[PDB]
């Protein structure tokens, strides 16, 4: 869903004030707004005209489709239940820290211990994932 | 140079300032300076300004008495010290360098904030004026200040002053230095270049010259109760 | 698929502590209280998002101002935005300590004063209570697309901040971006730029104009705030705008040139604007290149706690006074106490070392003044005193003439320094 739209953005690079830009300027205008696209990315969504001008109700529809929507807070709830076999809605720090160094992203041991600190605010060593993420998200 | 201060002794004997002999000089000079205050915020730095300001005063044969983080009353009570040495019937001259956080009424001690401690500026020269300081009565009193952010029996008990203050609002806010005050560098600086072709007064106009830099334009050395009746002459050697 | 939920997780709490540290600066802030920008304070102990959001929010609102103030571009404008959003960055971070050791490890004001590390402290009490910027860890920018040596520039606001100069080239999801220092937003005068020569050599007016207060339209204290997604739109069109306001059409011909370098491009930016990049919380990463600018002095070594160049350079006993001495003014009991450990000091060290004019404490300060100035050198004079050095009610000759330990002891109000110097 979208609500405030990217006009001013694309009206920087629309010269002549028609409503389009020229197909060069498209990564511009998206790097513009936080979105970079891959240059082959960049030439399969061009070919949606097929003159070297984009109009923003075309532009409009490219936006979304690299939305990249973050992860909705169910998504993040069922991320955390999936290293919890006993169901009691807690982690243990050493859990976390298994789970955070062995499996996902290579991660520096200080940037896993930083975010096991930030999940444990009791110092208990537990992790309650529900009160958390219902923490971070209101 | 030592043919031209006889030359300027003779040219002009009651209009520059007298010189007593190398042999029974006795010329003292006071820094205060408070680097590190209970409930303000710390003057981190000073070791160069103390340092800078030191070597200057003993380049002019001046024996200088460091005191560091007092409060208001110690001083007052070092002022009045200083003032009662008897080392001074001997001298020409006296140099008081004190460096503080500073209201517009004076110079703040380490302790003051709701609860004040404030040496005021008028306190310097009543503890100095031609009557509660006479070892120094007609002789040129110099008052150098770095602080941050009838009343005609004044007009004559208070002869021979000097102030050069320095009121940046640094209040380590503009916190913007390199190894010291630019004050005290700029200071030194101009001592080390035009104090030998220049008077004293004409040495703090050339600092206020070096303030010419458009960031640094209205940081502006102010001169304050000029009380010099002769043009104080500093030799070197 | 179990990775990609651990990667959810990570993101989250990296998600998580970057809103700790927004949510402390923008609470903490008077300056975002004077303006309507200030935050409220979580009632937990942890901050929720709201604190990112408001950035973005934040962000928008500056973007929307500077758009609305140019908003009809030239073409010259719109190359030159062009240029600038498609220009990468490099992010530097400048110390004099060693901070890496195959891997970058830079920590925060806060996050240091937390596990009491150790180091050199650049930030200072009225930031912290202004800004409150002080759980972000901070760099200069540069234009990343050049093949020239890395560290095109060393100074940030015309301060050195260390020989060992970090960069990194990929940005922080959650940084934000100033186009000055957040809590002094002064251009300095050219007189101390590190580049001075090409501006003075190839230019005339912007000389004198670009000494300036980089603010915004609510008044001077209002600092441009923008975020990853919105940096190079906003420092693009603060460039245009300055650009624009100035008069020496040489500097507006040099900026314009369709085809311009990429040095020549970092040399405007770093001129007209001396951005300021920040991470929350620490840095910590395997991606990074370490570049010494030069040596390092002895003094600065001690500040920064960098134990290896100190090992380097305290190769003597005459070293060791030296570095002694600069140990006890810098309030570094850790070095002092490692130095007392490496090195046998006596009663005729202390002479020496009261002999010594090259080093700036022992010429202003006594040995037993240095000792007793401030209590986090407390067990070094505790050394001191039990192992006979310094010899308690030793009348203070230098500095503070008359006065002795006791009195340095109560000025410090440290009620273990002042016992222990009762005791003995
Ligand atoms: N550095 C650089 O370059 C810069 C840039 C820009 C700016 N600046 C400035 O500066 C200031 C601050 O400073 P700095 O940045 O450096 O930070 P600080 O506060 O001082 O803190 C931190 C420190 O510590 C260290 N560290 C980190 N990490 C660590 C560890 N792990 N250990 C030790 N040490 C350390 C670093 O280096 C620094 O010096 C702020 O306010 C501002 F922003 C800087």
């Amino acid at each position: 869903e979208q609500i405030a739209e990217f006009k001013e953005a694309f009206s920087l690079f629309d010269k002549d004030g028609d409503g389009t830009i020229t197909t060069k300027e498209l990564g511009t205008v998206m790097r513009s707004l936080g979105q970079n696209p891959t240059e082959a990315e960049l030439q399969d969504m061009i070919n949606e005209v097929d003159n070297g001008t984009i109009d923003f109700p075309e532009f409009l529809t490219m936006m979304a489709r690299k939305m990249k929507d973050t992860d909705s807070e169910e998504e993040i709830r069922e991320a955390f239940r999936v290293f919890d076999k006993d169901g009691n809605g807690y982690i243990s720090a050493a859990e976390l820290r298994h789970v955070m160094t062995n499996l996902g992203e290579k991660l520096t041991d200080e940037e896993v211990d930083e975010m096991i600190r930030e999940a444990d605010i009791d110092g208990d060593g537990q992790v309650n994932y529900e009160e958390f993420v219902q923490m971070m998200t209101a | 140079p030592h043919e031209e201060f006889l030359r300027l002794c003779k040219e002009r004997a009651e209009e520059i300032y007298p010189i007593k002999e190398r042999n029974n000089r006795t010329r003292l000079a006071l820094i205060i300076c408070n680097t590190e205050f209970d409930h303000l915020p710390p003057r981190n730095g000073a070791d160069f300004d103390i340092t800078g300001m030191k070597e200057l005063l003993e380049g002019l044969d001046y024996s200088v008495d460091v005191e560091e983080n007092l409060t208001a009353r110690d001083m007052e009570s070092a002022l009045r010290a200083f003032a009662t040495r008897p080392e001074h019937k001997s001298s020409d001259s006296t140099f008081l360098v004190l460096m503080s956080h500073g209201i517009l009424e004076g110079i703040c001690g380490t302790v003051h904030e709701k609860k004040p401690d404030v040496l005021l500026y008028d306190t310097i020269f009543q503890i100095f004026n031609n009557r509660n300081c006479l070892s120094l009565k007609d002789k040129p009193k110099v008052i150098i200040v770095q602080a941050a952010r009838d009343a005609v029996y004044k007009t004559h008990v208070e002869k021979d002053f000097i102030a050069f203050c320095s009121s940046t609002p640094h209040n380590v806010s503009w916190r913007d230095s390199t190894m010291g005050s630019i004050f005290i560098t700029q200071l030194i600086t101009c001592f080390q270049k035009y104090s030998w072709c220049c008077h004293l007064e004409e040495v703090f106009r050339k600092v206020q010259q070096s303030f010419e830099t458009p960031r640094a334009k209205a940081q502006m050395p102010t001169i304050e109760r000029l009380s010099m009746t002769r043009y104080f002459y500093l030799f070197p050697g | 698929r179990p990775d990609h939920c651990a990667n959810t997780v990570k993101n989250f709490l990296r998600k998580s502590i970057a809103a700790q540290s927004y949510s402390k600066m923008f609470s903490q802030g008077t300056s975002f209280k004077s303006l309507n920008l200030s935050l409220e304070a979580p009632s937990g102990a942890r901050s929720s998002f709201r604190s990112l959001e408001h950035l973005d929010k934040v962000s928008r609102h500056y973007i929307s101002e500077i758009i609305q103030k140019v908003h009809p571009l030239s073409s010259d404008e719109r190359h030159l935005l062009s240029i600038i959003i498609n220009s990468n960055f490099n992010f530097r971070h400048q110390s004099n300590s060693n901070l890496s050791n195959n891997i970058l490890n830079i920590k925060s004001f806060d996050k240091i004063q937390s596990e009491n590390i150790q180091t050199h402290k650049n930030t200072y009490s009225e930031d912290i209570k202004e800004i409150s910027n002080h759980d972000f860890v901070f760099f200069g920018v540069e234009i990343s697309n050049h093949q020239e040596k890395l560290p095109l520039n060393k100074t940030h606001h015309t301060v050195d901040f260390g020989a060992n100069a970090y960069i990194i080239d990929h940005d922080s999801p959650y940084g934000y971006m100033t186009l000055t220092d957040h809590f002094d937003n002064a251009i300095p005068p050219v007189f101390y730029h590190e580049h001075q020569s090409f501006f003075l050599d190839n230019f005339k007016e912007v000389v004198d104009e670009v000494s300036r207060y980089v603010h915004g339209n609510q008044g001077k204290t209002d600092v441009p705030i923008f975020n990853t997604k919105d940096m190079r739109l906003g420092i693009g069109l603060h460039l245009i705008d300055f650009i624009r306001k100035s008069k020496d059409q040489g500097f507006r011909e040099f900026c314009y040139n369709k085809n311009i370098d990429p040095v020549s491009l970092d040399r405007i930016i770093n001129f007209v604007f001396q951005l300021e990049y920040h991470i929350p919380r620490m840095l910590s990463t395997d991606n990074f290149k370490k570049i010494k600018l030069r040596d390092i002095s002895l003094e600065d070594a001690i500040k920064a706690s960098n134990y290896e160049e100190i090992n380097n350079k305290v190769t003597d006993k005459k070293m060791a006074h030296q570095a002694l001495a600069y140990s006890l003014g810098n309030k570094k009991a850790d070095i002092a106490l490692y130095l007392l450990s490496k090195f046998n000091f006596t009663k005729q060290d202390v002479a020496e070392m009261e002999k010594m004019k090259n080093n700036r404490y022992c010429n202003l300060y006594d040995v037993e003044y240095l000792l007793s100035k401030d209590g986090a050198n407390y067990k070094v004079l505790e050394y001191f005193i039990n192992n006979g050095l310094v010899d308690v009610n030793k009348k203070f000759q230098k500095v503070n003439s008359g006065d002795t330990m006791l009195d340095n002891a109560m000025k410090s109000k440290d009620s273990k320094m002042i016992d222990f110097l009762l005791k003995n």
